[PDB]
């Protein structure tokens, strides 16, 4: 989980990665 | 007649958004050991003059795909950015919260408040100052509210619907 995808959201191109 | 906003309340687990969203709607405090199930809540009232609803989107789940939030960060008017008083990590946390605000609507004009919450409690970690100072970075109000004592909560929620009428024709 990243830190900077605090809430999930599917559209948040930052989300949808996985470290 | 009657205006909608759409408002999402966002922050840390335990912060107390569903204690607020519940208080505000409500009126009665929740003290549970289960943790929070994200949902969604209306309430009809008068602010300055005009029938509001205001249609509430309490976050939780926070890992997890939500249809529901999905379509409240899209149609979405204005942010409660919430941490508690007594929780350092929660206000560290604000910044993740705003930044992801601002990458999803594209915008760094998007009506938001800082709420700081739990203030009736004796265990203090965060200092009004040190949160004046976030949100004046910010340029958006910083409130301290309680969900238990409702000192504040009324505030918190007609100051986001009072900033989404500064930046917008409602
Ligand atoms: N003392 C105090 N406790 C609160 C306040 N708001 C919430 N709580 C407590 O904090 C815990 C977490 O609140 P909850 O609304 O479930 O958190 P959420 O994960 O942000 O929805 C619960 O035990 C609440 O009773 C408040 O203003 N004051």
């Amino acid at each position: 989980r990243r830190r900077r995808c605090p809430l999930y959201i599917s559209y948040d191109p930052v989300c949808r990665r996985r470290r | 007649s009657m205006t909608e906003y759409k408002l999402v309340v966002v922050g840390a687990d335990g912060v107390g958004k569903s204690a607020l969203t519940i208080q505000l709607i409500q009126n009665h405090f929740v003290d549970e050991y289960d943790p929070t199930i994200e949902d969604s809540y209306r309430k009809q009232v008068v602010i300055d003059g005009e029938t509001c609803l205001l249609d509430i989107l309490d976050t939780a789940g926070q890992e997890e795909y939500s249809a529901m939030r999905d379509q409240y960060m899209r149609t979405g008017e204005g942010f409660l950015c919430v941490f508690a008083i007594n929780n350092t990590k929660s206000f560290e946390d604000i910044h993740h919260y705003r930044e992801q605000i601002k990458r999803v609507k594209d915008s760094e004009d998007v009506p938001m408040v800082l709420v700081g919450n739990k203030c009736d409690l004796p265990s203090r970690t965060v200092d009004t100052k040190q949160a004046q100072d976030l949100a004046r970075s910010y340029g958006i109000p910083f409130i301290e509210t309680s969900a238990k004592t409702r000192q504040g909560v009324d505030d918190a929620f007609y100051t986001l619907v009072r900033e989404i009428r500064k930046h917008k024709e409602k």
